[PDB]
């Protein structure tokens, strides 16, 4: 959900 | 944007974001400290640093507009901090790009105890  | 910086790395590399590059090395995904180990952490490295260049923006959440010239990345103008997000963003997914040949999934999932020391943007 939360990336680069 | 994280979502709209996944996006422009997955055009970029053909790697998704999550898992390719959210915990890779010292400075991917949750960067701080220690010696990048290689030059796709360098690229995190870096990106960090200019993110960090941005204090009063909030490059997680805000959203940028770009578009493809042949390729290439065009940051289209939005607010100062969406056009100085953009760059960074731009920036690092190039970088990953150039250095795709020596992206080493031993550094993925990274453990932080490998990683002391800090190192001055």
């Amino acid at each position: 959900a939360i990336r680069s | 944007s994280l979502l709209e910086f996944g996006k422009m790395i997955l055009e970029e590399t053909g790697k998704l974001a999550i898992p390719s590059y959210s915990s890779y090395g010292c400075y991917c995904g949750w960067g701080g400290k220690g010696t990048p180990k290689d030059a796709t952490d360098r690229c995190c490295f870096v990106h960090d640093c200019c993110y960090g260049n941005l204090p009063d923006c909030n490059p997680k959440s805000d959203r940028y507009k770009y578009k493809r010239v042949n390729g290439a990345i065009v940051c289209e103008k939005g607010t100062s901090c969406e056009n100085r997000i953009c760059e960074c963003d731009k920036a690092a997914a190039i970088c990953f790009r150039q250095n795709l040949n020596t992206y080493s999934k031993k550094y993925m999932l990274y453990p932080d105890f490998l990683c002391k020391g800090e190192l001055k943007c």
